[PDB]
DNA sequence: CGACG
DNA sequence: CGTCG
């Protein structure tokens, strides 16, 4: 269950949103936390934002940064980190751990290298594109345009679901469905291994393929140690 | 139409109407899923007089005050007419006109609201209880109240409440079997999104409770037979003369006969209802004002196949007093087929009580209401195949025409007389001995509309033993 | 929900 | 349309 998660985490999607505290506009693609308070205005949550470092101003106790605040794992590992520490600020089974805790630091520093050139080269409605040539799902905003594309180059290009055949998305903690199985209800089918095929890349996205010197490394999504 | 006072024009505009249609829409949106209450009123006012014209809107939560509103001034009816029309379509998918809604996800829905000198010569008792069942006054206080946390956003029209109850019939077919968890999530949504609930902030919750669901099940059943019985209180537009007593007397093609009250079959029915008025469970005495010989029209003819027909006996039937009109006027009724089954203890048909006590408190009458009615039927209970815990059932076994439901409590059956040949068991409440059993008072049911006959209606007052009751009772 | 770039 | 309130 997402359970809300009233404090958030990421990079600011425009440069609009206002600091609860010191009032200044928090810069686009900055680092932002914010916590989710229920408006007055209507019967939706919404997001008050704060500096990053304003938010550790007013006051929080967050103990598990990771469980408690939903996006945690979808940031660089270093800003990660770094909000670990400024959040409170065995024999064998150890080494395990740490050296799988490695891999996961290698992922994400990985993934963030891609979508660096990933951008840098490519236009939006290039990454477009290259969803739709994989059955894939078109989302809203450049952010989540980019996100869909590394994950289908990753982990492979995203199978429709099983049930209402709708894409399913990375979330915190395993692989949520988006689809609508009715126009009532949407579907919370959730698994970590769901059914995909290889990513492909079109002969237009051949020599820009070069550009990227798509490495292919196969791997699997790594999903949360908690629990 | 009525006018929403966030606007505030209510004295000084008036909804606009055109094409028959009527511009104001009461959008709902309900995703338990997540928690949304939300709401949407939209409205297209005109000026009472001048042709001013403004778009209302107001959004939020249910019941609480979360949300807002909006009025914008137009510069005409066309104008205002195409931002209402592209409003509309914006919010919930579909266009003003179009005959048939398909709902969309994410998008709200529509909720329909329901809105708008002689002397007779009969005996008086009879016209006392005329102008109680076709009570006028309660019928309004039922349908047309406020009570807000019944109808958060107002009185649902009968197609609404009707459709509620055949998804509830899905949702207790679901309860009954091991129905997928999202298949009831998506009923539940259904049901909560076509009648609103205040449940403030709290998330709306899921109808896995089968007691709970019978209960919304009552209510609506409440609601659908009221404005039933409100359909059938109007209808007249001729025969203006003898008083309306007159009228409504006919509308029910019934021989309506006040027993005398110091007759011999009044002190049997008095005996009945004394024995038979187990206290236990009733925290209210019963008197018995008037008694009604009816002879229905038809229903004695249907019921001569029946009348040879051994092991026949008179029962207390009762329900609320608003339906009792109905009741009279097409004869004891069967649930309809397409009505869920498991609900009903012994599956559907007529219920009857051989202990007042049971029938009686199906009338539900309240401490405001101390008059309640309940009806004495000759039912030609063939062979009674007894069932002692319950069982929902459809095939009746061969040879038997009844079912009945065994409690450890029953009328003493030494104490029982034959009238005209019908066993009534006026006796007081003994111990069956009847044991492993789910039933506290028997209940008699029958598979026929045509196998009862009612033959008498009582007229009772439930003294309810409260403080007035109190101080007459210790001196 | 609406409001604004 | 895609953010923010
Ligand atoms: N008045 C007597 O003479 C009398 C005497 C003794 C026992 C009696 N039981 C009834 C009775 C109960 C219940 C009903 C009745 O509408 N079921 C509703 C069950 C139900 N769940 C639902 C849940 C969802 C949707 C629809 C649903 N219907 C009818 C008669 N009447 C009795
Ligand atoms: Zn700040
Ligand atoms: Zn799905």
């Amino acid at each position: 269950e997402s359970s809300d998660k009233l404090y958030r985490v990421e990079y600011a999607k425009s440069g609009r949103a206002s600091c609860k505290k010191c009032s200044e506009s928090i810069p686009k693609d900055s680092l932002r936390m914010a916590i989710m308070v229920q408006s007055p205005m209507f019967d939706g949550k919404v997001p008050h934002w704060y500096h990053f470092s304003c938010f550790w101003k007013v006051g929080h106790s967050i103990r598990h940064p990771d469980v408690e605040v939903d996006g945690f794992s979808e940031l660089r590992w270093d800003d990660q980190q770094k909000v670990k520490k400024t959040a409170e600020a065995s024999k064998k089974e150890k080494d395990k751990d740490s050296k799988l805790e490695k891999a996961l630091k290698a992922q994400n520093d990985l993934i963030w290298n891609i979508k660096d050139e990933l951008k840098k080269v490519c236009s939006t409605n290039d990454l477009k594109e290259l969803l739709i040539f994989n059955k894939q799902q078109v989302p809203s905003g450049e952010s989540a345009i980019l996100d869909r594309v590394a994950d289908g180059m990753v982990f492979g290009a995203l199978l429709p679901c099983e049930e209402c055949s709708g894409q399913l998305v990375f979330k915190s903690d395993a692989y949520y469905c988006t689809g609508d199985v009715t126009a009532w209800t949407k579907c919370m089918v959730k698994t970590q291994t769901p059914n995909r095929k290889e990513w492909v890349t079109p002969k237009e996205f051949r020599e820009i393929s070069y550009l990227k010197k798509l490495k292919v490394k196969k791997q699997d999504r790594i999903f949360p140690p908690e629990t | 139409a009525a006018v929403d006072p966030d606007s505030g024009l209510e004295h000084s505009a008036h909804v606009l109407e055109k094409g028959g249609k009527v511009f104001s829409a009461t959008l709902g949106l309900v995703d338990i899923v997540k928690g949304t209450n939300s709401y949407y009123k939209l409205q297209l006012l005109e000026d009472d007089k001048e042709n001013r014209y403004w778009i209302f809107r107001s959004w939020g939560r249910v019941g609480t005050v979360i949300g807002s509103n909006k009025l914008e001034q137009m510069p005409s009816k066309e104008d205002a007419i195409e931002h209402f029309m592209k409003l509309y379509e914006e919010k919930t998918g579909n266009a003003w006109h179009s005959k048939n809604f398909t709902k969309y996800p994410k998008k709200f829905y529509p909720l329909e609201i329901d809105y708008g000198g002689t002397k007779s010569k009969l005996p008086k008792p009879v016209q006392d209880l005329i102008k109680m069942i076709f009570d006028v006054e309660s019928m309004k206080k039922a349908m047309y109240e406020i009570d807000l946390q019944k109808m958060p956003l107002g009185k649902l029209s009968k197609r609404q409440i009707q459709a509620a109850y055949s998804i509830l019939s899905e949702v207790q077919q679901a309860v009954s079997q091991g129905s997928s968890d999202s298949q009831i999530l998506d009923l539940s949504n259904r049901f909560y999104t076509l009648i609103p609930h205040d449940f403030g902030m709290k998330k709306p919750p899921l109808l896995n409770n089968a007691d709970s669901v019978q209960a919304k099940a009552e209510m609506l059943d409440n609601l659908l037979d009221i404005e039933v019985a409100y359909s059938l209180l109007r209808g007249g537009s001729d025969d203006s003369s003898k008083d309306p007593i007159d009228v409504n007397y006919e509308k029910l093609k019934t021989d309506i006969k006040v027993v005398d009250r110091d007759s011999e079959e009044a002190e049997i029915i008095r005996k009945y209802v004394k024995n038979t008025h187990a206290t236990t469970h009733n925290a209210y005495d019963l008197e018995v004002i008037d008694i009604f010989k009816i002879e229905r029209e038809g229903e004695c003819q249907r019921y001569k196949p029946f009348k040879q027909l051994h092991n026949r006996r008179l029962l207390w039937h009762g329900s609320r007093t608003t339906n009792f009109a109905g009741i009279l006027s097409q004869g004891l009724r069967i649930a309809p087929p397409e009505a869920p089954v498991t609900g009903y203890m012994f599956g559907k048909g007529i219920y009857f009580a051989d202990m007042v006590s049971k029938s009686a408190n199906y009338c539900h009458t309240s401490q405001g209401d101390p008059i309640g009615l309940i009806l004495l039927g000759e039912v030609a209970l063939g062979n009674m195949y007894e069932l002692k815990h319950a069982s929902h059932i459809s095939k009746l076994p061969k040879g038997k025409h009844s079912v009945k439901g065994l409690g450890k409590t029953t009328p003493d059956p030494s104490a029982n007389i034959s009238l005209d040949g019908v066993d009534v068991p006026l006796g007081t409440g003994i111990s069956s001995g009847v044991n492993d059993t789910s039933l506290l008072y028997n209940e008699y049911i029958v598979y026929d509309i045509a196998q009862v006959n009612l033959k008498y209606l009582l007229k009772l007052k439930f003294n309810f033993k409260t403080s007035l009751w109190l101080e007459h009772h210790h001196h």
